[PDB]
RNA sequence: AUCAGAGUGGCGCAGCGGAAGCGUGGUGGGCCCAUAACCCACAGGUCCCAGGAUCGAAACCUGGCUCUGAUACCA
RNA sequence: AUGUAAA
RNA sequence: GGGCGGAAGACAUUGUCAGGUGGGGAGUUUGGCUGGGGCGGCCAAUCUGUUAAAAGAUAACGCAGGUGUCCUAAGAUGAGCUCAACGAGAACAGAAAUCUCGUGUGGAACAAAAGGGUAAAAGCUCGUUUGAUUCUGAUUUCCAGUACGAAUACGAACCGUGAAAGCGUGGCCUAUCGAUCCUUUAGAUCUUCGGAGUUUGAAGCUAGAGGUGUCAGAAAAGUUACCACAGGGAUUACUGGCUUGUGGCAGCCAAGCGUUCAUAGCGACGUUGCUUUUUGAUCCUUCGAUGUCGGCUCUUCCUAUCAUUGCGAAGCAGAAUUCACCAAGUGUUGGAUUGUUCACCCACCAAUAGGGAACGUGAGCUGGGUUUAGACCGUCGUGAGACAGGUUAGUUUUACCCU
RNA sequence: CCGACUUUGUGAAAUGA
RNA sequence: GUGAUUUCUGCCCAGUGCUCUGAAUGUCAAAGUGAAGAAAUUCAACCAAGCGCGGGUAAACGGCGGGAGUAACUAUGACUC
RNA sequence: AAACUUUAAAUAGGUAGGAUGGCGCGGCUGCUUCGGUGAGCCGUGCCAUGGAAUCGGGUGCUCCAAGUGGGCCAUUUUUGGUAAGCAGAACUGGCGAUGCGGGAUGAACCGGAAGCCGGGUUACGGUGCCCAACUGCGCGCUAACCUAGAACCCACAAAGG
RNA sequence: UCGUUCGUCUGACUUGGGUAUAGGGGCGAAAGACUAAUCGAACCAUCUAGUAGCUGGUUCCCUCCGAAGUUUCCCUCAGGA
RNA sequence: UUGAAACACGGACCAAGGAGUCUGACAUGCGUGCGAGUCGACGGGUUCUGAAACCUGGGAUGCGCAAGGAAGCUGACGAGC
């Protein structure tokens, strides 16, 4: 009759029967979110190559 | 709450572009329009029977209200406004602190 | 709520006057020529009781000025009117008790009885059991003239309007307690359906202003405004004041 | 049982931090032969008990005490 | 407003 | 004499708008949580410490408390100083006024609650100021990894201060606040009014405010015992169940009372248990109905024994009375008043013990109480109405089935 | 309930323009 | 509304309601008037009843208090604040 | 001493254990430095015995969607309560959704998870009868004139003699 | 409804026929009574298969896979995303 | 329903009727035709059992091939690891 619950039981056993995702990891890590000032002259050097 | 007469603060308009030197107003709600959209509606939805359409609002529940400072520089004389906390007394360039 | 007492009697359902036994409408003759500029003898034939009205009816019978017949009119009894007495109608008739005549012909002070209040409107005023208008004062610079009636109010008349001398028979009829619920039964059957009444403080709410509540009482203020809807005008209709009267507040 | 309200001069009561009064009562004169009454002066209080903040408390908050007033219903 | 019981 | 006779008379009145009144009447609402609901309160937004079990997360109407503000300085920066307290001292000066020196790890202060943090400072004084600014993103906290609020780190501007490094995007950090639509303001020498222009007005875009505290944000009073429908044993009152605070019962030790004497008979301070007739708590069965107090009737069982049979002990001389033992076979009454269980009197008695059986027992009775609709009083409510206030009247259905 | 317009025409005076 | 008869119906007009009075310089609509405007429109004055302000009304709804001390036995408290 | 703490466990928590590494060479930078000084990237060439143990194909990526959102029991930690087959929490497992063998009977206690059959052997539990298995081989304790005593939960008994 | 026992019985008396009042209406010596076994809003048809977060039911076999009572928000707690 | 053999509710028995269908929009998945196209769906001509079938238009009807803005308006200059 007490309308609030909450509980931690079986919530374990569902996260980890899809297991704990890890996302997949990645060659180039993203650059989101960097420091423009580093960010700016990153892309002007690749823009220069050769 | 007590505010200088005059402030020296940033100017976006064009051709200040700097931190210019600003008097201070307390900004007051104009004097409602009756030819505004909102009103040629709310009086055609008004008008016959079925009395009252659009809610009014009782249960007023806050004591202050965000104060508005409408800062007017004199280099190019346009307004900006900006929005202090909410204060009850409220007062531009009181007498100072002893 | 449902419609109240007071409203249900502008139908006449069950609320129109009991008319069957009553002897025909109790007023004066038309006025015309001969009752204008002189007078007519009628015969007062007999006295008839009424039934629903406290006063008794003199039948009274004219000749018929112009043509061949009589005209048996009835009018209100003043009181000493008698079988076989002569009533004079006009305005040169004498002034005497039965006789009727305009307010021009009745001087000061003189009692008088069915008065008329538009010129041939054939007597309005001082008609129930025991009730007389005292003719107060004469203004001859307008025909007008000015009377006192049994309420006290106090009524200007145009002065060419009829008027019975005396005072309306079956004085002080009031005056006798009836005693029983009986009595009071046998005067309401032939008047109307208005009695018993019932109190609104022991009715429930659906019906009356007063009714409902644990104990009997009206609730808020029993006088009530002028202009109250109908159905809530009820109880003291726009009073000025109220609780038992003394002194000035009597007069 | 909860929830309010009030604890201030001897008694009943006013009080908005600088901060204590009102009537009356008491004390000393005065009038009277004497007592009132009347006239003129005089002295008041642990601001319920214990803390804190506050320039600044009796007031502000809180804890403890005592009285009063409410609400304690459908079974 | 008033006036020892103490003779 | 082309006026039927009077009265009032361009006022009443008729129609359309306009404002006020209008439970007479219509329509509708009268939040949520909740150890049933109602009243109370906010545990609905929200902060600190704890509970929280040494990462994070973590609940209850758990605990101790806080918030709807205050601030042109109590914000930014720089510089100088050190705080509370103690010790010795100096006219009036005392426990306490002002000054000087010594010690001083913070025992002070930092707007407020509590925690954390800070000492050539984040505190006190002084100088100068407005970074409490503009543009839009990114991240953290809650999180579904949405929003809001708050915070953090860069970027592009413009500035404050310092000599400079730097510090500054409000308050030393953790709470102190707000959607859609509408209105209103700020800005571009901006966009549209769709036949083309001038020209008021209006409509936009970007960014603020007007506020929703039920705080992811309807515009909203009661009553029903005349009530109704859907349902609920998710949820109350009767019985039952676990528990036994409470009610009842009985042990242990022995300070004393018992004129001497702890224990004949009690046994305080303490302490251990038993019981399910009370009351409390819970809410597990029962709300497509288990017929609800009491009494009458009648039966049965329990012993925690009142008499009755047999005994032991005494502050048992006899008589009577008290304590205990084996003992439930037998008995435990007539009445006043109350509906009463209970109570309390009168009298008898050998005795007028306690209890259980769905608080035994309504297809066994009664219907006094309670518990519909009538009605009256009182207190309450403005009113309908309410009362775990008082009073009166108020339908008690079926067995023939199985046992 | 009262206000205005309307049916609502005629001429006369006194105060405002 | 109260309820034959007898006897009597005490105080309160602050509250709610009812009603009465309108000097006018409170508030107060549509109409109607003036001014600004190129016009829509805005602004002003004027502005009825209603309310407000002012009196009456309780056989109108209703309401009708506390705390102390005091008598020469004690008790109470005629009395006093 | 939960709203005290200097110290400080166990249990659990995070990260790393290579082929997504390292070095050399020459190129870009509008960033950065007093400066080839760094930071990062780009092209190229070399090396890198697989860099603890054990185990194994993977949500690895995506889409569409059902039902659910009333829970309960148990051991340990744990809040309020006197206690509760009570209310609220933490880690785990069970029941619900689950039969089966044992605890006499019981949803969650013990063993254990299952296609239908034959054979063997077991787990828990027992071997007097009910009831398949010993009145088996040993050693003591108990004598109940109270229903002696006899299964994890469990169906209880204490203080004291 | 039946039996006995009761109340009134010259009266506000008992009653037949005619006639009037019809649903938010009537009528009420007032009980929310009566208005055709229906009244705190009759009955008949229609809008109408009213709506329902609530109760009940929801139809053949085998094989395979196979859970949740937990987060967040909601006038939200028997519900839905 | 946490929990049913339950003293929870429905069921005396039989037979027949009896409960996720139709339509619109959308979406994913799958199959077919064509494929920068694709639809002939409203009409027209035919149609010797025919409401069928077959033909026809379309040079712009629907969707798709261009998007960003509120709007005026502008509208993809060709990719490396
Ligand atoms: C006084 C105004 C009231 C309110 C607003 O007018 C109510 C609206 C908003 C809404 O929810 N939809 C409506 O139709 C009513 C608002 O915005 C506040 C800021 C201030
Ligand atoms: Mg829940
Ligand atoms: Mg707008
Ligand atoms: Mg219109
Ligand atoms: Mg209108
Ligand atoms: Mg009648
Ligand atoms: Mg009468
Ligand atoms: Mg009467
Ligand atoms: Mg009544
Ligand atoms: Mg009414
Ligand atoms: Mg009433
Ligand atoms: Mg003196
Ligand atoms: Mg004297
Ligand atoms: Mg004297
Ligand atoms: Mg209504
Ligand atoms: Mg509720
Ligand atoms: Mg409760
Ligand atoms: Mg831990
Ligand atoms: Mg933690
Ligand atoms: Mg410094
Ligand atoms: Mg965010
Ligand atoms: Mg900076
Ligand atoms: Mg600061
Ligand atoms: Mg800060
Ligand atoms: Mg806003
Ligand atoms: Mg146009
Ligand atoms: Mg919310
Ligand atoms: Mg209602
Ligand atoms: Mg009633
Ligand atoms: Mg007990
Ligand atoms: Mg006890
Ligand atoms: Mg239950
Ligand atoms: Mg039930
Ligand atoms: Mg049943
Ligand atoms: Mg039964
Ligand atoms: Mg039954
Ligand atoms: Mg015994
Ligand atoms: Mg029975
Ligand atoms: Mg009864
Ligand atoms: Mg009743
Ligand atoms: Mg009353
Ligand atoms: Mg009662
Ligand atoms: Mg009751
Ligand atoms: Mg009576
Ligand atoms: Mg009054
Ligand atoms: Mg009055
Ligand atoms: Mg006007
Ligand atoms: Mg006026
Ligand atoms: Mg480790
Ligand atoms: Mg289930
Ligand atoms: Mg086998
Ligand atoms: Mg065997
Ligand atoms: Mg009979
Ligand atoms: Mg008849
Ligand atoms: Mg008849
Ligand atoms: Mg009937
Ligand atoms: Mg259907
Ligand atoms: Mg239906
Ligand atoms: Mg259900
Ligand atoms: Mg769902
Ligand atoms: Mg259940
Ligand atoms: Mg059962
Ligand atoms: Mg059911
Ligand atoms: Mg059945
Ligand atoms: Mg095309
Ligand atoms: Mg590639
Ligand atoms: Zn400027």
């Amino acid at each position: 009759a007490k309308s609030k619950n909450h509980t931690a039981h079986n919530q374990s056993y569902k996260a980890h029967r899809n297991g704990i995702k890890k996302p997949k990891r990645q060659r180039q890590a993203s650059t989101k979110g960097m420091d423009p000032k580093f960010l700016r002259n990153l892309r002007y050097s690749r823009k220069h190559n050769v | 709450v007590n505010v200088p007469k005059t402030k020296k603060t940033y100017c976006k308009n064009k051709e200040c572009k700097k931190h210019t030197l600003h008097k201070v107003t307390q900004y007051k709600k104009g004097k409602d329009s009756l030819s505004a959209q909102g009103k040629r509606r709310y009086d055609r939805k008004q008008s016959g029977y079925g009395g009252q359409t659009k809610p009014v609002f009782h249960k007023k529940a806050k004591t202050t209200k965000k104060i508005v400072l409408k800062l007017q520089c004199q280099s190019c004389k346009h307004y900006s406004q900006r929005a202090i906390k909410r204060c009850k007394h409220f007062e531009i360039g009181g007498d100072k602190k002893g | 709520g449902r419609v109240i007492r007071a409203q249900r009697k502008g139908a006449g359902s069950v609320f129109k006057s009991h008319t069957h036994h009553r002897k025909g409408p109790a007023r004066f003759r038309s006025l015309d020529f001969g009752e204008r500029n002189g007078y007519l003898k009628g015969v007062v034939t007999d006295v008839i009781h009424d039934p629903g009205r406290g006063a008794p009816l003199a039948k009274v019978t004219f000749r018929h000025p112009f043509r061949y017949k009589h005209q048996k009119e009835l009018f209100v009894a003043a009181e000493g009117m008698y079988t076989g007495q002569f009533v004079y109608c006009g305005r040169r008739a004498t002034l005497s008790v039965g006789n009727v005549l305009p307010l021009r012909s009745v001087p000061e002070g003189g009692v008088i009885c069915n008065v008329e209040h538009h010129v041939g409107d054939r007597g309005v005023f001082a008609r129930a059991s025991g009730d007389y208008a005292i003719v107060i004062s004469h203004n001859p610079d307008n025909g007008t003239s000015r009377i006192k009636l049994p309420s006290g109010a106090k009524k200007i008349v145009p002065s060419s309007c009829r008027a019975m001398i005396g005072q309306v028979a079956g004085g002080g009829r009031t005056e006798k307690p009836m005693l029983k619920a009986g009595n009071a039964y046998h005067k309401y059957r032939v008047k109307r359906n208005s009695w018993p009444k019932v109190r609104g403080v022991a009715m429930n709410p659906v019906e009356h202003p007063h009714g409902g509540g644990n104990h009997q009482h009206i609730g808020h203020a029993s006088t009530v405004r002028r202009d109250a809807p109908p159905g809530q005008k009820v109880g003291l209709i726009a009073a000025r004041r109220t609780g038992r009267l003394r002194g000035q507040a009597a007069a």
